[PDB]
């Protein structure tokens, strides 16, 4: 996250971090219930083996909340394509439940049609991880969030290089110097509706970080509810 | 003009939907509806998408 706020004790629960072999974050991740993740599938090529943490604000530190989960079943959508990023998106089976705690929630999943005409109409909504805190940076050892403003579907297909799918939306600034960045990938866009906290993207790609023109691309999660539903079984 | 769903979420505390001509809410897994039909109750701990406290 470029700019933005730490998350403070209990702020962003919902988040999760995949960590490779070293112990490493790469990718973020969405707590959806107690067996499941919800990530990137562009995540699943940054590392051969990986687990989840949960409960981490501060990757120097032991809180003592901090806990690893190994993954048992990794679905990754079918129709995912590197060259456009188009359906960045997996869901990932834990073996063992996540104790939800301070620090440790789930984002709740909206019902489509409400999201689409409630929550992703809204002014803003915030993501947030541990990904780099500037274009050239080294990912961030604390957790950070960032409100960032929906952008208008036209701009954001002007402003692209690459193609706009309908699976993808856009957040952010035109020329502010704030965004996600590379290593928040895979984690939390949620959207606030009097206190509660729906999950509304995927953090995916972007043409750098917080650069001027350019916007945040996020996996759009309502076009994949029924699948998210599925995949939970 | 805003009616129904449009008109301030036709006061739900979440899911709003529009049948008859009439306002129906609903809530997230892990929410009951109130006997209000609008409020969103949590029916265990840690409820989806709250901020946690302890
Ligand atoms: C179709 N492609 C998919 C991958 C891709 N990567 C491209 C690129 O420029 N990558 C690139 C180059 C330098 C620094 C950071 C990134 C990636 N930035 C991010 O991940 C995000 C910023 C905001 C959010 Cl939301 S995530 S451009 C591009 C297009
Ligand atoms: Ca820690
Ligand atoms: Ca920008």
């Amino acid at each position: 996250i470029v700019g933005g706020q730490e998350c403070k004790d209990g702020e962003c629960p919902w988040q999760a971090l995949l960590i490779n072999e070293e112990n490493e974050g790469f990718c973020g991740g969405t707590i959806l219930s107690e067996f499941y993740i919800l990530t990137a599938a562009h995540c699943l090529y940054q590392a051969k083996r990986f687990k989840v943490r949960v409960g981490d604000r501060n990757t120097e530190q032991e809180e003592g909340g901090e806990a690893v989960h190994e993954v048992e079943v990794v679905i990754k959508h079918n129709r995912f394509t590197k060259e456009t990023y188009d359906f960045d998106i997996a869901v990932l089976r834990l073996k063992t439940p996540i104790t939800f705690r301070m620090n440790v929630a789930p984002a709740c999943l909206p019902e489509r049609d409400w999201a689409e005409s409630t929550l992703m109409t809204q002014k803003t909504g915030i993501v947030s991880g541990f990904g780099r805190t500037h274009e050239k940076g080294r990912q961030s050892t604390r957790l950070k969030m960032l409100e960032v403003p929906y952008v208008d579907r036209n701009s954001c297909k002007l402003s692209s290089s690459f193609i706009i799918t309908q699976n993808m939306f856009c957040a952010g600034y035109d020329t502010k110097q704030e965004d996600a960045c590379q290593g928040d990938s895979g984690g939390p866009h949620v959207t606030r509706f009097k206190d509660t906290y729906f999950v509304t993207g995927i953090v995916s790609w972007g043409e750098g970080c917080a650069r001027k023109g350019k916007y945040g691309i996020y996996t759009k999660v309502t076009a994949f509810l029924k699948w998210i539903d599925r995949s939970m079984k | 003009t805003r009616k129904l769903c449009s008109l301030d979420n036709g006061d739900c505390d979440q899911f709003c939907h529009e049948e008859q001509n009439s306002v129906v809410c609903s809530c997230a897994r892990g929410y009951t509806l109130a006997d209000n039909g609008k409020a969103c109750i949590p029916t265990g701990p840690y409820p989806c998408g709250k901020q946690t406290l302890e």
